């Protein structure tokens, strides 16, 4: 079977412009586990991006966190961009400081 | 007080070229301790805590040497469930497998795991019993009657009730700083107008350890599902957890409404109200 | 610890 990623982007800490953070991308609740997913910096790719070993839940679905060191600022805007075989396009999400 | 040792095994095959994609990561409750990934340098199982560290090379070459057999045993799953499910070779497929016991309160035994999947849907499992096997198709049932022949049950059950409590209770005590010691969720309230007369309250639970908490709202002393939302708890990525529940209200009205957060760290739930 | 043997499906 095939499940869409869920998908959650937000920051280690509480953000304030200046101060030094991680931005996360939260995918979860997918199968199969190949999965591309991308953190934006003002709509291009950002290089320095981990993620975690893959690890799976009580139904078998998958989850990984895709995370990068960063400063936010007041117009700086940030997303995470997700494709896998259910989505017919990349899907994106931006990020929300209140979220 | 009770605790888990668990490992997630996950291969996934590559028709078009090569051997399928292993990787392995053990946890104890909440946190990830090892790892392997067929695709890494090393070829070895390796630490992701501290205080796993400790261990000495006798330890690490036997978890790599049974970590590289688990992995093709599962290589030649995939080729069998392939002819079970008389599938084309063409196309790429994924077998799943966990297994690990539980400690209860008293630090004794309480119960064991071992269960597996293909394509992301159950295939064969272990009771709870630890005698009898579940298999949710005709492929898992010859499989089934293979292990009954073979008493696998009574190999794992040995391991479940024995070796695994034991190495879980010893990874306990050599962790214990942070294994042993609960992180309170760190909570507050955030308020957002998003109209005239509509306001957001979101009531947040951060930096907390174990994952397990339960966030519910009150409206005049009385639990309320509606006009509400609750995220799925996620990582922080240091270790620990968050989550958040917010509500829509009448603006002026905040104050009927209560956050109730419930957490293994907290000696009593929490109420928070708007300030 | 890992478990010691592995049975194939």
């Amino acid at each position: 079977i095939q499940r869409t990623p869920k998908i959650q982007v937000y920051s280690r800490h509480p953000a304030e412009n200046g101060k030094s953070n991680f931005l996360n991308c939260y995918v979860s609740g997918f199968h199969p586990s190949d999965i591309e997913v991308d953190l934006l910096k003002n709509g291009e790719r950002i290089e320095k991006v981990e993620h975690s070993d893959l690890s799976f839940s009580k139904d078998w679905s998958f989850y990984l966190l895709y995370y990068t060191e960063f400063t936010p600022t007041e117009k700086d805007e940030y997303a995470c961009r997700v494709n896998h075989v259910t989505l017919s396009q990349p899907k994106i999400v931006k990020w929300d400081r209140d979220m | 007080g009770s605790h888990s040792m668990r490992y997630f095994f996950t291969s996934v095959s590559r028709p078009g070229r090569g051997e399928p994609r292993f990787i392995a990561v053990g946890y104890v409750d909440d946190t990830q301790f090892v790892r392997f990934d067929s695709d890494a340098a090393s070829q070895r199982m390796e630490p992701r805590a501290p205080w796993i560290e400790q261990e000495g090379p006798e330890y690490w070459d036997g978890e790599t040497r049974k970590v590289k057999a688990h992995s093709q045993t599962h290589r030649v799953d995939l080729g069998t469930l392939r002819g079970y499910y008389n599938q084309s070779e063409a196309g790429s497929h994924t077998v799943q497998r966990m297994y690990g016991c539980d400690v209860g309160s008293d630090w004794r035994f309480l119960r064991g795991y071992h269960q597996y999947a293909y394509d992301g849907k159950d295939y064969i499992a272990l009771k709870e019993d630890l005698r009898s096997w579940t298999a949710a198709d005709m492929a898992a049932q010859t499989t089934k009657h293979k292990w009954e022949a073979a008493h696998v049950a009574e190999q794992l059950r040995a391991y479940l009730e024995g070796t695994c409590v034991e190495w879980l209770r010893r990874y306990l005590e050599n962790g214990k700083e942070t294994l042993q010691r609960t992180d309170a969720p760190k909570t507050h309230m955030t308020h957002h107008a998003v109209s005239d007369h509509e306001a957001t309250l979101r009531c947040w639970a951060l930096s907390f350890y174990p994952a397990e908490i339960t966030l519910t709202w009150q409206r005049d002393g009385e639990d309320q599902t509606q006009d509400t939302e609750l995220v799925e708890t996620r990582p922080a990525g240091d270790g620990t957890f968050q989550k958040w529940a917010a509500v829509v209200v009448p603006s002026g009205q905040e104050q009927r409404y209560t956050c109730h957060v419930q957490h293994e760290g907290l000696p009593k739930p929490l109420t928070l109200r708007w300030e | 610890s890992l478990y010691n043997v592995v049975a194939t499906l």
